[PDB]
């Protein structure tokens, strides 16, 4: 019988579980409260070579589209100015999430004892490396072919200037790798990916398409095809510890802490980027958020884990209460501090203000009037000598940074949550914006010692911080960040220096 | 519908008109090069560097970091997400490393995919061509199934040894290289099983089960010291660099290279077996690929660091000495395998020549790099005592 | 000279550590630096913005000196002070497992880090301790995590409440 | 400029609006399958079939053609562009053939490209690993350089035997298959030279010039009859099917398989040569791929033709007899090479068994398909006479 | 010396002209009034493998555009 014969991935995976053997020190090197069952299986029967082939095929289409047709159509240019800027943030911030997920799954790979479960995590390790490079490519492409490369070309260093970055690192960097491997798994897979990233990625391609961007859909839709393996990894993580007695004792708490952590940042940030970083709208964030968090994740997804002792986060109702105005409250702060970004922002135009009021009754009377006030005062004109932060100071509206989530908040002006808790401990002041984060710090003070921008920049003049952290464009004088998205009247380092803006630590007002 | 309901900004007349109207006359910055601030290793910055360097959000307190401040969330206890405390080695910049092959994810899976598809074609031709007819039955049912199969657990162990490094690596360029070094190891392990699975399909009574080769690995005598060295590099080392250095610049460079190249790749051909060498060609291609990266990280970057050159070489000579002993011990236990070969297969003269090839290659490519004075004669002499 | 990555306070410490030329002195200064400037239990927050970078530059001096002073066997098994790594490790783990509560456990772990963080203790033993110590700390802290009301939890932590504001 | 001057109908607001306004509400026909009228070989029509079948504009007077009338311009004298007169074989439909591997251009160059890049990786790994050190010097300088090298001319000749068929094949599916069978032959000849070029780089004194191997091929004894056979198959055969059939189902199936698999692939490993087998693995992979196509065209389509089965088998048996004699002669002369080997390399029994493997595979995969009564011991005995 | 080495198309093509050999019947099978010079050369130094690679690269971009973005 000389019939052409071969062997496929499944036929080899068949014996993968037997690859691991027993010996005294064969155990995880990382601290954990749980015990992953050594007989846990994986949903996709892959081996290194087949994994490579399936991903290579996707790369082929993706890069082929980008280098050929899309470039021929000048797809990198024919995008709305606001969205070109928004993708500087979206692609780079997601990149760090993809990058830390590599280390995260590597930690999970080390945690798993069953060969198959290790292999599942391993596949993700490689996927997250692919995703890191894919998000990087989006910025790379827009820098090379777009209307404004500044920011797209150096976000890896210019992102360190602003406050939005700190919070990103909490949910997409440290939240993924610092803690009990299982806790990190919940932040990354059970919550992060299943509740946000997965739906987000697709949503991003929708807002991108509506605003002329066919680059992002090409890349992000390809990334999305990998997410089913990661969902399974997260689901399998719970299955792996479901029997361990410690599970009933700790699972629901780590999950609730994980849920709060992720939603605390994305609830306001994603909504802000979508609604304020676009011209054409796809769907109101309030509607989107409700479906994602309550319907899909909180309902269907969490519900399927019920048989494993998983319960809906106790902080769920609280999240919904704080959500409604969250993203609207945040943009006010983001725009007020525009000189600290690495992207250009725009105020809502007439059609947009009508859209906001139609979808968020009461929007105009609060946010609308403020934006028109700032604009008439000249916040878009460099000769005005005005940046919105001055307005916050004048009207005694201090801006704080939550010690845990790093999310900026202004309880004095917020239409949403306005709670504030300030404590002093061993010569250091701390500010918190909610009861969940407050508990986290109180119980685990050594896990949260992140210096906020007011602490680091205290006493420093604004233009000096920008110059030092390279927040300038090629000519070495014009700011990367801008308070408008037009091609003329760009603000320079001089326009900022003349404002004589010096940072102060708002918490010291309580001394 | 034929046109669909969704309107796209690039093609929809109304939306596109609005977008075009908002566009500036020319780009708002002439610098269209992402990663322009990265120091090029070669003539010009490569895609590999632009897409990888500085992806890791390290602050300046971790040599090379561009960010500032502490991490936002740490481990219960205070341990940082990533920190200098996870490895003995020190440097002026953890982002200096560069894979000589400049492999980011795309090129990496492209190359491995080609190998998978060619492998498939090869097997279909091998079976159709009936080349199995000329293979020595004993070599197959005994040395390929049991001893070669057993070696898969060795590779699998070196694979897992990379797990912690995937989590602790202090830079992107180092994490990527580490991940690829490890992934290639699991690939090899899976290719060993694949061959055994192939033989099972074309050879009536061949059993693909890993029971036999596993028992050999866990209980046998030939791989006893090999397994002990593996269980140690994997689960007893908590320093990601010691793990990678000792696995690639010590153990696998000596034991691994001898078994694969000087034993199976050297003897399989003599038994009419061109099947196994097909896969060993991959393992060796992979070994030589990783070697260029290992050399760049520990010698070009760390071993020759402008500020910690002396320090690092001392630490590596220390590690070299620490693991050189368990490696030599592994090579000794393996020598016992020659006594199971049919008479006339090879002689003590050939083996001695093969050992010097491995040792000399090792001294030339690794030992001399950190000024680790090693004695070829004593090592070879030490190993030969296992016959 | 002010600055985020380069400033007078940082230049001051580099000239300071440079004066060091003895593992004993170097190691001692590092140990004292971690006591005065790291963790929520630090003696002061005066160097909050530069202590992370300074500590590293200090660890480097200690590392170099420790390699030139110790022999191969010791560099792998003894602390920069002379202690037997494994001894310290097993002892700390012993005390941790004896901890009666989370308040006691957290103190053991944090102190361990301040005292034996590399280059002091060999990374292999250190990270092995992080693995065992952290496990115990979490097990104690995460049990009935939400039982204690915030008002009471604040008293337990011993924080000085400066301001509370809640409309709901 | 940033936007460019050329306006495109897909993205230009004004132009796209004009285009959209002219579009129908739905497609003017729901049959969106190109090649829907082609009879599928398998369950559903494949992309291979759709893009290939009926590309050749044959009229109905050439079996299976869908066009009508004479060609528009013929050769001086009147010979048709393509015609039944170019081959002895007959069929109900020249478009019935199907490459079992379904290779159209894209998949074909994709696979060869993978093989090329992997080959490059292999050589860089082989050289860096210093595996050349254990290769027997005599085998290298004498058998690889001279005898394996001379074989490149054999494969080169077989490649050229396909030129006329590239021009005369009576259908697209056969033309594509034939072109690919031929292209793989030149590739193998080039891989033999590639190996010699590689050895010249890693072995001081090794000369990559083709002078020596060419002199062996053109004037040596070992390959004398092989060359005489190749010269005939290539330039004395004017029938495109006799050429393809006799090359693949007779000469290469016997002589080619013996040299590649039973001599070099079999003995190279014994001299510590893992290099040559790397390339022979490719040659054997190519050989087995072409075999599936050759069998489908000559046995499934022509030899089993509902109307010309008996006729076609008679013709192929005729061709087999015609070319088996020159093929046995080629193998007989090649037997002379065994005497050049170092004593103890192999012996008469091993050589005989290897000949029987080749003959038995040939009877199974080819001769039996057309009822050619081959006598395996008589063929082997005729070849063994060449042993010195 | 074990420096990573390989062989490219031009290096093999250098000897391609020598692949053909002389024999009585080595002549075109088609009618023609002309005689193509025996030592004519070619501009591009390609071999089968390299030809395939360069065309495979083009195909990837082409089909990728057609299947992905253009379809979307
Ligand atoms: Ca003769
Ligand atoms: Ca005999
Ligand atoms: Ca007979
Ligand atoms: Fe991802
Ligand atoms: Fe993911």
């Amino acid at each position: 019988n000389r019939a052409p014969t071969s062997v496929n991935a499944q036929e080899v995976h068949r014996w993968l579980q037997s690859f691991n053997w027993d010996f005294k020190n064969n155990r995880t090197k990382y601290a954990t409260k749980y015990k992953m069952a050594n007989e846990t299986k994986e949903q996709f029967k892959l081996i290194a070579k087949e994994y490579a082939r399936m991903e290579a095929v996707k790369d082929e289409r993706q890069f082929g589209s980008l280098q050929d047709a899309l470039t021929r159509l000048n797809a990198g240019v024919r995008v709305h100015p606001k969205w070109n800027e928004t993708m500087k943030v979206v692609s780079n911030f997601l990149e760090v999430g993809e990058y830390n997920a590599i280390a995260a799954t590597g930690m999970l790979w080390d945690s798993a004892q069953a060969a198959e479960q290790k292999n599942g995590y391993l596949a993700q390790v490689l996927d997250e490396i692919r995703h890191t490079h894919q998000c990087a490519y989006v910025n790379y492409y827009f820098a090379k072919n777009g209307q404004d490369p500044a920011g797209h070309n150096d976000a890896r260093r210019t992102r360190t200037i602003g406050p939005l970055w700190k919070g990103m690192k909490r949910v997409f960097s440290d939240g993924f790798i610092s803690g009990d491997a299982v806790e990190c798994s919940l932040n990354l897979q059970l919550v992060g990916e299943a509740c946000f990233t997965n739906p987000l990625i697709v949503a991003v391609t929708e807002w991108a398409a509506a605003n002329g961007d066919e680059i992002t859909p090409t890349v992000f839709l390809s990334i999305e095809t990998d997410e089913l393996r990661h969902m399974a990894n997260g689901y399998q993580t719970v299955v792996s510890i479901a029997n361990d007695p410690a599970s009933a004792k700790y699972l629901n708490t780590d999950l609730n802490n994980a849920f709060w952590t992720q939603q605390k940042y994305f609830t306001p940030v994603l909504g802000m980027l979508f609604e304020y970083g676009s011209k054409f709208k796809v769907e109101p964030w309030v509607k989107t958020w409700d479906r994602w968090v309550y319907e899909d994740w909180g309902g269907i997804w969490i519900g399927r884990l019920g048989k494993y002792g998983v319960e809906s986060p106790r902080s769920l109702k609280d999240a919904k209460q704080d959500a409604y105005w969250a993203h609207h409250d945040l943009y006010l702060l983001a725009y007020a501090l525009w000189p600290t970004g690495f992207f250009r922002l725009a105020l809502p135009d007439q059609e947009e203000m009508e859209w906001f009021e139609a979808n968020y009754p009461g929007w105009y009377d609060h946010y609308g009037k403020i934006y028109e006030e700032w604009r008439a005062r000249g916040c878009e004109d460099p000769s005005s000598g005005f940046i919105p932060l001055m307005w916050f100071i004048e009207n005694n509206h201090p801006i704080y940074i939550d010690r845990v989530s790093q999310v900026p908040f202004c309880p004095s002006l917020a239409k949403g949550a306005s709670t504030l808790r300030v404590h002093e401990y061993n010569g250091e002041m701390h500010t918190f914006s909610d009861q969940w984060g407050e508990r986290m710090w109180l119980a685990e003070p050594e896990r949260y010692e992140c210096q906020n921008i007011f602490e680091q920049y205290e006493g420093r003049e604004l233009s000096e911080v920008i110059a030092e952290l390279h927040g300038l464009r090629s000519d070495g004088k014009t700011l990367i960040a801008q308070p408008h998205v037009r091609g003329d009247k760009l603000w320079t380092l001089d326009d900022i220096k003349r404002l004589n803006c010096v940072f102060k630590n708002p918490v010291k007002a309580f001394n | 519908s034929m046109l669909g309901e969704r309107r796209r900004g690039l093609t929809d007349p109304e939306m596109a008109a609005v977008i075009l109207k908002a566009l500036p006359e020319a780009p708002l910055d002439g610098n269209n090069k992402m990663g322009y601030f990265v120091t090029p290793r070669w003539k010009r910055l490569t895609e590999y560097e632009a897409l990888t360097v500085y992806a890791q959000p390290n602050a300046d307190w971790i040599a090379g970091g561009l960010d500032w401040g502490d991490w936002t969330q740490k481990f219960h206890g205070g341990r940082p997400s990533w920190g200098n405390e996870t490895t003995e080695l020190r440097t002026v910049d953890w982002f200096k490393h560069r894979d000589p092959l400049r492999r980011w994810h795309a090129p990496y899976v492209k190359d491995k995919a080609e190998e998978w598809r060619y492998t498939d074609r090869f097997l279909q031709g091998y079976s159709a061509d009936g080349q199995i007819r000329a293979m020595n039955p004993t070599w197959r049912d005994e040395f390929i199934n049991r001893y070669w199969g057993a070696f898969l657990f060795n590779e699998y162990g070196l694979f897992n040894a990379h797990s912690q490094g995937a989590r602790e690596a202090l830079s992107d360029v180092t994490r990527v290289s580490l991940a690829f070094w490890g992934f290639d190891k699991i690939d090899i392990a899976q290719m060993i099983q694949l061959e055994r699975g192939f033989l099972a399909k074309i050879v009536p009574g061949f059993d693909e089960s890993t029971a036999v080769p596993k028992a050999e690995w866990t209980n046998g005598e030939v791989y006893k010291s090999a397994r002990l060295a593996v269980e140690g590099l994997w689960q007893e080392v908590f320093d990601w660099n010691e793990s990678a250095f000792s696995v690639h610049a010590v153990y696998d460079a000596l034991f691994g290279q001898f078994v694969r190249r000087e034993f199976f790749q050297r003897l399989a051909p003599r038994f009419g077996d061109n099947l196994t060498p097909f896969f060993i060609n991959q393992a060796q291609t992979y070994f030589q690929i990783a070697k260029q990266g290992v050399q760049d990280l520990y010698y070009n970057c760390l071993g020759d660091d402008p500020e910690f050159s002396d320090y690092n070489r001392t630490v590596m000579r220390n590690w070299t000495g620490k693991w050189l002993e368990p490696t030599i011990a592994a090579l000794r236990d393996f020598m016992g395998l020659f006594a199971k070969l049919p008479a006339g297969t090879t002689d003590k003269e050939e083996i001695t020549a093969s050992l010097y090839r491995v040792v000399d290659d090792w001294i030339e490519d690794y030992a001399s790099r950190i000024d680790f004075k090693a004695d070829r004669d004593q090592i070879v002499k030490a190993v030969l005592a296992g016959l | 000279k002010l600055g985020i990555h380069s400033n007078d306070t940082r230049d001051a410490w580099v000239n300071k550590i440079a004066q060091l030329n003895t593992l004993e002195k170097a190691a001692e200064m590092l140990k004292q630096f971690r006591m005065d400037h790291t963790t929520p239990f630090r003696n002061s927050y005066e160097l909050d913005n530069d202590y992370l970078w300074i500590e590293a530059k200090l660890e480097e001096k200690v590392a170099v000196l420790k390699a030139r002073a110790f022999n191969e066997v010791d560099f792998r098994h003894k602390t920069a002070f002379g202690e037997d790594a494994k001894s310290v490790l097993d002892g700390t783990v012993a005390k941790m497992n004896a901890a009666k509560d989370k308040w006691e456990a957290e103190k053991i772990h944090i102190g361990f880090r301040q005292a034996y963080k590399p280059p002091i203790m060999p990374v292999n033993y250190f990270l092995d301790g992080e693995r065992q110590l952290g496990t115990r700390l979490m097990e104690l802290r995460n049990l009935n995590y939400y039982d204690t009301p915030l008002e009471e939890l604040r008293k337990q932590r011993g924080v000085r409440v400066v301001h509370l504001q809640s409309p709901h």
